């Protein structure tokens, strides 16, 4: 996270590290979406350009946590995977469409003041919330600048409206990604930046003050560039997806 | 059914130190 601060004790309980087990590494960020359900980027598994096509027993997923790299004992678990599911459709040839994965944990784990689920967007929530201008929040062990945290980082940032998301860039931009950051004339910074990736971008709805997660972090050019925006998974669009695999392969 | 509720925040009626942000995003924002 660029232009971030540190994240209060407990202030984002469905935070997830996935973590390659050998070597020891922080890959991706993730989120907690159920006791056995977790949402991350499709292409934090899966990137044939660069030989990426992990299997269930090269990752673990640490929940809980605070600091990137201390073992913290008394407030995180650690679980291993059941089962990657990778949306059917991700593009990663062209655009990083559909860029979504899920995971199930081997066993149910117990929520507790540092682990506990965000939630999923509803059609209106969605509509109602996903508007240009209004913040939502992203968090993560990211680099600090395009320099590595010492604890989990958070900053807020507004949603951009499509036709400046689409001009800021020549990929092809699709309905299932949106943009967020500060534009120039804005003067303010902050980015995702690399580490971040599949990590969450929520929002506190005004409706019932529960927090919805809106977002997967996908993709940016740079970290925290001028005129660049950083590119967000669309939860809601893609959640007939997530439903139908939580469905038929179990809650 | 408990989801988005955050057991050292919303459920002690304490506030993180950035999320007024966001609600005011929804005055201002637009
Ligand atoms: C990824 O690895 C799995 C497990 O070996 C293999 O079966 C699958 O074909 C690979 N997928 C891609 C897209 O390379
Ligand atoms: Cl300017
Ligand atoms: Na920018």
């Amino acid at each position: 996270i660029v232009e971030g601060s540190d994240a209060e004790i407990g202030m984002s309980p469905w935070q997830v590290m996935l973590f390659r087990k050998s070597p020891q590494e922080l890959l991706c960020g993730a989120s907690l979406i159920s006791d056995r359900w977790v949402l991350t980027a499709a292409h934090c598994l899966l990137y044939p350009p660069w030989d990426k096509n992990f299997t269930e027993n090269d990752l673990l997923v640490r929940i809980g946590k605070h600091s990137r790299t201390r073992y913290e004992r008394n407030i995180e678990k650690i679980s291993m995977l059941e089962k990657i599911y990778i949306h059917p459709r991700y593009n990663w040839r062209e655009n990083l469409d559909r860029d979504i994965a899920l995971m199930k944990l081997k066993k149910p784990v117990a929520f507790s003041d540092y682990i506990h689920p965000v939630c999923l967007p509803d059609r209106e929530t969605a509509a109602s919330l996903l508007q240009a201008g209004y913040k939502g929040r992203v968090t993560g062990w990211g680099n600090l600048k395009e320099g590595q945290p010492s604890v989990l980082q958070v900053v807020n940032l507004p949603i951009v409206e499509r036709p400046v998301c689409k001009d800021s860039t020549r990929i092809r931009i699709t309905d299932n990604m949106f943009c967020a950051g500060y534009k120039p004339d804005e003067g303010k910074r902050g980015d995702a930046c690399e580490g971040d990736s599949g990590g969450p971008f929520v929002m506190k709805s005004p409706f019932n003050n529960r927090w919805y997660q809106m977002g997967i972090v996908s993709w940016g050019e740079g970290c925290d560039r001028d005129g660049k925006y950083g590119f967000y998974t669309h939860v809601f669009r893609l959640k007939k997806w997530i439903q139908k695999v939580i469905d038929q392969f179990g809650e | 059914a408990d989801c988005g509720l955050r057991p050292l925040f919303e459920k002690k009626s304490l506030e993180d130190k950035t999320e007024r942000e966001l609600l005011e995003s929804y005055i201002d924002g637009r």
